[PDB]
DNA sequence: TTTTTATGTACTCGTAGTGTCTGC
DNA sequence: GCAGACACTACGAGTACATA
């Protein structure tokens, strides 16, 4: 901190101009920020009767059809892009849906289940020492609570949490909590 | 005043502009580089089309010419991470000697991977902005990082107002019988000229590049109109036979484009989109989608797009 | 203004300091930390004759070895470097001032509050041992009488008490026990015999060790308490 | 229970054949895939002292490389286990045994229908040269006299016709006829000289590489060929 | 056949002119790049006796590495090559000359426009710089009624502006003027003094040379000048 | 004002780890 | 002769597109 007169050089400046590129990265990563997309423009228009015209901004069937899967007033229009659609130009699934589903309006939130982070696991796990598919999975779990007493087998399988395994279950930290949940109270 | 660059015949590039005036340009967007050009430096800027050809690149290099500007020009497919911090980040550092702007022209840097290096680039724009100002080029902004777009004017191309576009085709209506002259080629109806630029509008490119090709033969005459007002391959004997609701003719034509049916049913929705009524464009796509989504299932082709002829006669009411 | 063995091994020395340097006319050159932390001037033999920014020293030293040690540099037309050999001839890039962190001055060191010495291989000892075993930190202080530094591991060590080497430099003839720190990183002088120069004022402390061929300045850490 | 620098890397290479292991009290590991294709055995000088499943090996071996040397491991306290360190401790999950393939036969190779040998570098040779001139099958044989192998090329070469390779390994004396294939891909042993037994009769069979440092044995492929 | 260490390093280098080469008997070896921008032609040590089209070059040369320095070499039965050792043997894929981009015969070089040379001593410096220099390109032009040699760096530099590096070659006797512009990377010869051929009629323009082993021709630059 | 299916296939980037070879 | 430093490979991250 010697010569006691630098107008501070910003964090950057320094990144750069001392050419540590581990210091210059971390600078880098600073701005990351992901999001994106713009696909509700397109949706809206679709519902307001607006004009966009496609063409230039990215489209996708997929994002589009969702989106209206929401509100009943145009299922039987995505129903019908769904059976007929696989197949048709983005220009053109667009260009139908501007002349099918009517109304307008239609406000956020999607539907989204609530997953009890630790039962799927469990199911996932069952799936796996079994050799099953999910639906039988599902059935073991709700047997093996009436008798044979679930922490007897979660026990055993406690073996087989590896970390490789939990990333297959949630996305974050929620998947270390986890680690050690089962881990635990059997 | 136009600009010709000799070591090249490919002829779009024969004819790119030196300055910023000799750019063919919306009212706002050149005053806006007139502007820039005065005050005699230069920010960080943006140009985006997403419609190719419509001056983004060429401006760029004008840009630096009028402010003489000490430049390196840099595709952006070719700037990776360690091109910013080597050779991009010597330039950057170096003192122009002469006292110059320096600017580094990143064209086309729109690609998907090179978020790496954008990112990277973010500090370096603060580091280095003293020196030397990054104007990009992109056809499609969401390739660019928003922390880019935070710190540039991001100037917006080939969207003009009604008035422009009126405007800029005079303009280029001007320009291409000015390119004429040069050439040694003949105008003998103007109505050509002004069909070329009307028809590939947003694009400069290729409206040029089209000149080049109708020019075979020196002139340009009314026989040489009729090739650029009509359609060379089309679908009209269809859209035709389609709305008289006759299917003699129908039952005929549908060998004819059984041939490539994929590109055909492209077509055919493209084309009737325009020619018939609101609901009946939901029910041609019902028609049209649900045939195509069957095809290759269905055994004989031709017989499929005969079936799907006789569905549209009936069911299209035609505006 | 030809250069020897001698005066580009204390420039690729410099360069680790700072990878860019600023050298004016004399037989006198510094540099610094971009960040602060660290400094260091030197006097030499050959004469530099222009003022002159450099952005890529180790590079630059790199590019003169392979020319004929009688290669006379100069100031080019434009005002680059022009490195002349025998039937050829090299250009450095001369950079741009406001991109390349010189001392603003050659700072003037204060009086030493504490004075003492160190030996080559006692230094040699301290940087070969640190790394190995994970040291990255020290520290300079009064131990039964003498002066002694305890080379500590901060990332393994965080608060300052596990000693993993330790080296007595000589005794201390003043009267107070003092507590300087210094991260590891921070020491780039080249081997070889130094007297050491303590020094503070506030929570703010320096340190100058001085060489018979060049003298190293480093900062101190934060939580280095005096007794004054 | 501790281990060592040479027990650990029969470790990463027991990971090459399963995902998990389980070795038991004494000083012998071996583990064999959940395919059955492969069976590897080994007699290490550290002495395992107590019965223990793992999901995962080559997870495990990696919390270990951490640790010191020390490395106590011993058993936790509720089923789970303990690295004691010089100073640490860390847990890693153990699994029921019903979560591991264990080989469970320590069945003993018949005797040899032939024996030979291999020189360890020449194992080199061709672990090798089946990586460039892409080969993933051998034919173990006799030509001249002498035991060959020949390397072929199953997708381009599909029956077995066109040689990319051969290799002399010391003559045959015996009176016999035969064509061993294995499918290089089940083939995972560190270099080192082997002694060779192979057995089979009728079709039923496999090959044993008898190792120094380690013990392998291997499926012939579909097709072999003999009159044992 | 025998080939030794000398023929290979050549071979080896041939091969980054072009992965593949068609060879015939004689004591000849020749490649040109697929592209049509170089092409080297070779006198050697060992004898060729039979003709023959390598597909991957890069790495037969690499298989043979992989035994002795002696084994001998020829045609196969089967009409491969076959790489025979004191122990093993190997068979490599000699490929379909259809394939394999080789020049037809030799074209000879046009009695030069302009002629000098070049020590290898020289050579070294150039290329040793241009990495140190971040040289792409070259331009051979005529300063002062010598032949010099000067770098550029086309990516920074774009118009080939400003002069990084310039050698001295020879002296110009004769009373044209030019500037031959080089890609650096078309520039594939193993070091070692070269007598220098140019040449242009106008638009169309190569340069050749004239080692003690093989010659070498890369094409101008597009924009190479001249008043031939 | 809202926000991403599951399987298989292909391609580019950066980086880290890996190996063969040469100047002071 | 060995480090140094170069050239190469393997991998994981993010993007993408056709199917269902
Ligand atoms: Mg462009």
């Amino acid at each position: 901190s010697l010569f006691k007169d630098d107008i501070q050089l910003n964090e950057h400046q320094v990144a750069w101009y001392s050419k540590d590129w581990t210091a210059v990265q971390s600078a880098a990563d600073s701005f990351k920020e992901k999001a994106e997309n713009e696909f509700f423009e397109i949706i809206g228009a679709i519902n307001n009767k607006t004009k966009c015209s496609i063409a230039q901004k990215d489209y996708s069937k997929f994002m589009v059809e969702n989106a209206l899967s929401q509100f009943p007033e145009c299922m039987p229009a995505v129903y019908a892009m769904n059976l007929i659609g696989s197949g048709l130009s983005d220009e053109a699934h667009f260009n139908y849906l501007m002349a099918a589903v009517p109304r307008g309006k239609r406000y956020g939130k999607w539907a989204k289940l609530v997953e009890d982070s630790t039962e799927v696991l469990i199911i996932k796990l069952l799936a796996k020492r079994y050799q099953v598919n999910t639906n039988d999975a599902i059935n073991y779990k709700s047997i093996l609570t009436k008798n044979g007493k679930l922490p007897l087998v979660l026990k055993e399988l406690k073996g087989l949490v590896t970390d490789d395994f939990l990333k297959e279950v949630t996305k974050n930290v929620k998947e270390q909590k986890q680690l050690k949940k089962l881990a635990l109270e059997w | 005043m136009i600009t010709v660059n000799e070591k090249e015949h490919i002829l779009e590039q024969k004819y790119r502009p030196s300055t910023i005036d000799e750019c063919i340009l919306p009212a706002f967007d050149k005053e806006t580089f007139k502007s820039i050009t005065s005050k005699g430096k230069i920010p960080h800027i943006i140009l985006h089309s997403p419609s190719p050809g419509t001056g983004k690149t060429t401006v760029a290099k004008a840009l630096c010419h009028d402010v003489n500007a000490d430049m390196m020009f840099v595709n952006g497919s070719d700037c990776k991470i360690d091109f910013v911090r080597g050779p991009l980040t010597n330039f950057a550092s170096a003192a122009s000697f002469d006292g110059r702007q320096k600017v580094i022209v990143i064209d086309e840097f729109d690609r998907s991977g090179l978020a790496e290096s954008q990112r990277h680039l973010r500090s370096f724009m603060e580091a280095y902005s003293s020196n030397c100002s990054i104007i990009i080029t992109a056809n499609n902004i969401d390739g660019i990082i928003k922390p880019l777009q935070s710190r540039c004017r991001v100037i917006t191309f080939g969207q003009p107002t009604d008035e422009d576009k009126i405007e800029m085709m005079k303009q280029m209506i001007r320009r291409l019988t000015e390119i004429c002259k040069h050439e040694g080629i003949a105008i003998a109806d103007m109505k050509v000229v002004a069909a070329l630029v009307k028809k590939n509008f947003p694009d400069f490119r290729k409206t040029i590049g089209e000149l080049d090709s109708y020019s075979s033969k020196g002139v340009l005459d009314a026989g040489i109109l009729s090739l650029v007002t009509n359609d060379r391959g089309a679908i009209d004997d269809v859209l035709e036979s389609l709305k008289n609701k006759d299917v003699k003719q129908l039952r005929a034509l549908a060998p004819k484009y059984a041939a490539d049916y994929s590109w055909f049913v492209g077509k055919l929705a493209e084309e009737i989109y325009s020619r018939v009524t609101p609901q009946s464009i939901i029910r041609m796509y019902e028609i049209v989608g649900e045939n195509n989504q069957y095809h290759g299932i269905a055994a004989n082709t031709e017989l499929h797009l005969a079936y799907l002829f006789i569905q549209l006669a009936c069911e299209m009411q035609w505006k | 203004m030809k250069l020897s063995k001698d005066t580009t091994a204390l420039l690729k020395n410099f360069a680790t300091i700072n990878s860019g340097i600023m050298l004016k006319s004399g037989q006198f050159i510094m540099t610094r930390a971009v960040n602060g932390t660290t400094y260091a001037e030197a006097n030499i033999s050959d004469v530099i004759d222009f003022d002159v920014a450099i952005y890529d020293l180790n590079g630059f030293l790199g590019i003169l070895s392979l020319v004929n040690d009688d290669a006379e540099i100069s100031q080019s037309e434009d005002g680059n470097i022009k490195i002349a050999d025998a039937r050829s001839t090299i250009f450095w890039p001369a950079a741009d001032p406001s991109t390349v962190v010189a001392p603003n001055k050659p700072i003037p060191f204060p009086v030493a509050s504490a004075v003492t010495e160190i030996k080559a291989e006692d230094l040699q000892q301290l940087l070969r041992v640190s790394r190995g075993l994970q040291i990255d930190t020290i520290a300079i202080t009064v131990k039964e009488g003498k002066i002694v530094i305890n080379g500590f591991n901060k990332v393994e060590d965080s608060a300052l008490t596990r000693v993993k080497y330790s080296l007595t430099l000589g005794d201390y003839d003043g009267e107070n026990t003092f507590n300087f720190i210094i991260n590891m990183a921070n020491m780039k002088m080249q081997p070889g015999n130094y007297k050491l120069l303590l020094w503070a004022k506030g929570k703010q402390g320096a340190a100058k060790f001085e060489g018979e061929h060049a003298n190293y300045v480093v900062a101190l850490e934060a939580d280095s308490t005096h007794d004054f």
